[PDB]
This record gives C-alpha cells, structure tokens and sequence, in this order.
C-alpha cells in the first residue's frame, strides 16, 4: 500500500488549487475506509482539511466549512481535493492517507508535494558577497557565508569549492523564511585558519543549484595570516 | 576574516673586536624586517653568490592602525671569511617582491 | 471542537533513558479513541499506536500506552538516536477529526559557549536600495536563546524574523542566523549596527559591532 | 652556573637610525637583567628588553635606539650584564670611525 500525490508546485493568490491524490492497490468499497488530507506549515502542527468516508460520506471542518469541496472518481482511483480563495498565510505541505478500518486511522502515508502561494513569480537566486568584519577576536576559527537571496520555491543546494575546485564539508544549511512574500535563506562554510595562512588563493566560489538558472558569484577572503 | 607595507632589510655585522673564542673565532650575523605586512616572509642568506644550507637559526615571527610584525634571523659565520672581503646578503621573499641588501668589512 | 494541547513543547532527554509525553484534552473522546503519530523532518508522518492500546504492523514493543478519559501518556523504554523526533496525539472520535501541537525531544548535551559573527552589507547589494546585516550563533546549547538588535543606542522591534537550524547529527548543538533589515536612507543614517547575543554558560553578554566605511 | 657571554652587533661599515643588540647565551638561571651604557652615562630611555626564549638554555636580546651621527663620533657604548653577583663590561665601536 503506497499513496503518491500531485498538483502544481506554485499559484497564485485568490485562485483556485486542484491536487490528486493517486493510490493503487485496494478500493474504496468495503466500510471504514476513508481518505483524509492533513497539511502542516513549516514550524507549525498538522492541521486538518477534510475526510471522505465510503457511500458518497464527507466530512469538513467547520472552520473552514462552505470553503473546501471533496469529490471522488472510482474509475481513476484518486481523489480529487479543490481549494479557493488561497491566501499566503495557508501555504503548507498536503498529505493524503488511508484508514484501514475503523481503529487503525492514517497506517499508509505518501510522500506529498509542497504547494508554495506567493503572489511573485518564480524568478531566478541572486547571490550577495558576504565579508567579514570581526576584528580584534581571531578565536579558534572564523567564518564566511553566502546570501541566496530572491528565489522561489525554496529548493536549493549549497556546496562550497577552492580556487582550485577543492571539495569543502560545510553541512551548515539555514532554513528558509518568508520575508515581503519571498524566501529568504543564509548558507556558511567553517574554514581552519591555518588552511587561510598558506595558499595565495585570496577567493573561492559560492555555488548553487536551483532550476532558475545556474549563477555562481565567488567572496573574495581578506586573508589575516 | 587595512594596509600593505614593503619590507624593510636590516643586516648586523660584528665590530673589529667581536670575535672570540677557540681559533678560529666565529660570530653571528642578524638579518630582522620591522613593520612589513602580511606576516608571511622568506629569509635567506648568500656567501659571494652561493646558498647557505646550514648554520642559520631564524626566529619565528613576533608581533611588535595597522598590524605590524618582526622577525629575526641568525646566521654563523667564521672569522677567516670575514677576512677574505667576502659579502654576505640577506635574501627577503614578500608577496613575489624580493629585497637584498649587501654588507661587506670594506669601508 | 476538541482541543489538544501537548507540553512540555520541548525536553531534554538522554540516550537510554525513559521519555514521557502528555497529551491533554478539552474534554472526554467517546471509546477512547486516541491514536499517536511519530513524524520526521524531510520525511512523511507514521503511525505507531491506534486506540491508544495497539500496536500496528512493524512497530516495536517498546512503546508503551496507556491512561483513559482526558488523560493519556506514552512511554517508551529503550530511547534510541533515531527516536528523537516529533510527536503528535490525535483523537479519531471527533469526526471532524483534531490534531495537537505536538512535542520535540532533544539530546542532551552540555552547554557550549556560542561563537557570535556580523557580517556588513557588500556594496554590490546597497546598489539594490536594500541592507541586511546578519547575526550568527553557532555551537550553543540549549536551544533558548535571546538575539536583540541594538544600532545607535536604539532597540530594534517588529523587524526580526529569526531562523534556526535543526540538531546537528554528529555534534548535538544547535545554530540559527538572525537577519536586520532596513532602508537604504535609513542605514547611511547609522553609524554602528550591533546585535546582543545572551547565553547560560556566558558569565557576561558579549556585543560585536562594526564601524561603517571601514569594511 | 656559567657565566653568559656578552657580544655587541654594530651597524654595517657602508651604512644603514639603527639599533645596537647585546646577547647573553648559555647562561643559567633564566633570570638575568640587562642594561646599556653611553660614554659611561647611564641611560635612562630609548632602550627596551625582549622577552627571555628558550634556545637547558636560556636567550636574552636587548635592542638600543641610536642615532646616525652619535654613532660614528667615537662615542663609548658599553652593555652591562649582570649574573650571579658579576658584572661583565664590553666597550665596541665601529672600525672605519
Ligand atoms: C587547493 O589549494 C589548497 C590551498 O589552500 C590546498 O590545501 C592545502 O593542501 C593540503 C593537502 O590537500 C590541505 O589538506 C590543506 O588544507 C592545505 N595545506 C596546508 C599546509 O594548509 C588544497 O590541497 C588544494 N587542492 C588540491 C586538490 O590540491
């Protein structure tokens, strides 16, 4: 038993969102039965949307009654879920699940899809140098980042190289925030200070891979020794 | 993680009378760099255009508005060379620039 | 309309030990039809207890249910790495159906004095209108910690978002960034931005700060 | 107990201010003080003492801040150590002047 889930990956406020949910392998006939959608915003809890039971039996939160429509299809096996008059604050995570009777609620989960409402459009990262300034404090070792900033939906990558295309283990990944309806995120990489006193290398680059375009501007570092 | 300077090159050399011991008599020889940055620097020592391998001690760098650092290096030399005219030159390496400076007994 | 609240939001618990969790509700479920979640980040939500009495299929023994009414409480013998996760007790008698906040377990660890680190805006990214200065914790334990602006003698308000990382796998601590953001006019009117960092094992709080045009 | 060696560098014959060093090696105790004299007048500033390293060994240098001109008028520049209850006096000055 395995549920799989699809929609668009970005709308628009005030429209309307349509997600399928697709499982194969059993059927919605015998009693108890039932699918249920739960989203959950980041750094929130799940929330409850809606449940189907069988014979055409649907449930909806009062909280949101009269603003969510559950509709099922025998023939394709897949639930159909509409959503209208988006608004940014619901952006989350929507999970489909099946009750295998009427104690065992939720035993098989899917996978999900980030469904991302941001009144922007999906343009491409833009990268800033970042320079430290910390003086009078060498300490054991200092630190250099990296601003990706502007990007949507928030999926990305960061892997930090030499001059000389070097491989660096930075694993200093920042969650992303919604600042002024874009995703905003920071990414750092610790270096040895004794690796800075050594090569003429005075840069190295800043790489990331997001599927708008793939810029990769370098921090030039002001060396110490 | 304010201001680059060149190197300054500085060469002491023993008096008339500043060497002792069992014959033959041997000194020292001082090369130091004051206020250079970046820290890192090579000393080296020449003897009439030969390398000098051995014999040489240099002192690791020490901090002495920008940062300024010094460093000492000593050389062994012996009596009978001096007497010979020959010419020591302290070899100074900072960022690619190189900076000799030649002494001699000579006046 | 059943409200479940969960506390402690957050504990500190230790490999091997045993670990409690509170499920509270706003009034008593018929049959007592509680079941519990287990969820990982990055990953989708599992099932581990339904009826808040029965295991189900490839779930270990040794978790534990019990209590009745509007009182329930889940233990587990033989904490593992990998249980340090989140949490959810949710009720199916309600229908429609309600989920609670939900409780996270830490390891415990000593406390480790943070390191604190300002970077100023490049002038490539004023040439946009737009400044961010950044404030960096790294290596601190707890989680709890206080990050105030302060710029001119002034304290910042309503202009912070805050991020903060998850629990390192290896190392156990925790780091977050704090962003400034602010007008382009409104930062050639300021002359030293600093932000305040306030830890447990710091016997005094320690302040960075920078001058402009100097970086 | 050995007494340290005394041993006065001077500026090169052809030229470069500069400075006057006077090393005490392989003495013992670590403690040592060591002071500067000119034409036989105590001094009272333009001389510092560098920190006593480990070359068991000790290393002690002093550096003496002089001028061009006082250097080659024949002046007297003596660097007293004092060790153990003895005094060493070693009196240098430059060969072409
Ligand atoms: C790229 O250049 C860097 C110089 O910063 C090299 O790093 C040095 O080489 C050793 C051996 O790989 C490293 O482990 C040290 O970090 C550096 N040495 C010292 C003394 O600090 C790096 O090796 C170069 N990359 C390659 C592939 O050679």
């Amino acid at each position: 038993v395995t549920l799989k889930e699809s929609g668009p990956t970005l709308v628009k406020p005030t429209q309307t969102l349509t997600l399928t949910c697709t499982f194969s392998g059993f059927s919605l006939t015998t009693t108890g039965e039932g699918v249920g959608w739960i989203r959950q915003p980041p750094g929130k809890a799940l929330e409850f949307l809606a449940f189907i039971y069988w014979n055409d039996a649907k449930r909806y939160n009062p909280s949101l009654q009269s603003r969510l429509t559950i509709t099922k299809d025998a023939s394709k096996k897949q639930v159909v879920l509409t959503l209208t008059n988006l608004d940014p604050v619901d952006t989350a995570t929507y999970y489909c699940a099946r009750t295998s009777g009427w104690d065992i609620e939720f035993e098989y989960w899917g996978q999900g899809t980030l469904v991302t409402v941001s009144s922007g459009s999906a343009s491409a990262p833009t990268l800033f140098p970042l320079v430290s300034c910390e003086n009078s404090s060498p300490s054991s070792t200092v630190a250099v980042g990296c601003l990706a900033q502007d990007f949507l939906p928030d999926s990305i990558t960061f892997s930090w190289k030499y001059k000389n295309n070097s491989d660096i283990s930075s694993t200093r990944g920042f969650p992303s925030v919604l600042r002024g309806g874009k995703y905003a995120a920071t990414s750092q990489v610790l270096l040895p200070s004794k690796d800075v006193m050594q090569g003429t290398d005075e840069h190295v680059v800043c790489k990331v891979q997001h599927p708008n375009g793939n810029k990769e501007k370098d921090v030039p570092l002001p060396v110490v020794i | 993680g304010v201001a680059e300077m060149n190197p300054n090159v500085n060469v002491f050399v023993p008096p008339r009378d500043g060497f002792s011991g069992p014959a033959p008599r041997k000194s020292k020889l001082i090369c130091e760099a004051t206020n250079f940055t970046p820290k890192p620097i090579t000393v080296s020592w020449l003897k009439d255009g030969k390398l000098v391998e051995s014999g040489f001690t240099t002192d690791p760098v020490t901090i002495e508005t920008p940062q300024t650092y010094k460093v000492i290096s000593t050389l062994t030399i012996s009596e009978i060379d001096w007497l010979n005219l020959n010419v020591y030159t302290c070899r100074v390496d900072h960022r690619g620039l190189t900076f000799l400076k030649n002494v001699s007994s000579t006046c | 309309e059943i409200v479940l609240t969960q506390s402690p939001g957050t504990l500190s618990l230790s490999p091997g030990e045993r670990a409690t969790l509170s499920c509270r509700a706003s009034e008593t479920v018929s049959n007592d039809k509680v079941a519990w979640y287990q969820q990982k980040p990055g990953q989708a939500p599992r099932l581990l207890i339904y009826g808040a009495s029965s295991r189900a299929t490839g779930i270990p023994d040794r978790f534990s249910g019990s209590g009745s009414g509007t009182d329930f409480t889940l233990s587990i013998s033989g904490l593992e790495p990998e249980d340090f996760v989140v949490y959810y007790c949710q009720q199916y008698a309600s229908s429609p159906r309600t989920f609670g906040q939900g409780t996270k377990v830490e390891i415990k660890r000593t406390v480790a004095a943070p390191s604190v680190f300002i970077f100023p805006p490049s002038d490539e990214q004023l040439k946009s209108g737009t400044a961010s200065v950044v404030c960096l914790l790294n290596n601190f334990y707890p989680r709890e910690a206080k990050v105030q602006w302060k710029v001119d003698n002034a304290l910042q308000s309503g202009n912070s978002q805050e991020s903060v990382t998850e629990q390192d796998s290896k190392d156990s601590t925790y780091s977050l960034s704090s962003t400034l953001t602010l007008s382009k006019a409104d930062y050639e009117k300021h002359k030293v931005y600093a932000c305040e960092v306030t830890h447990q094992g710091l016997s005094s709080p320690v302040t960075k700060s920078f001058n402009r045009g100097e970086c």
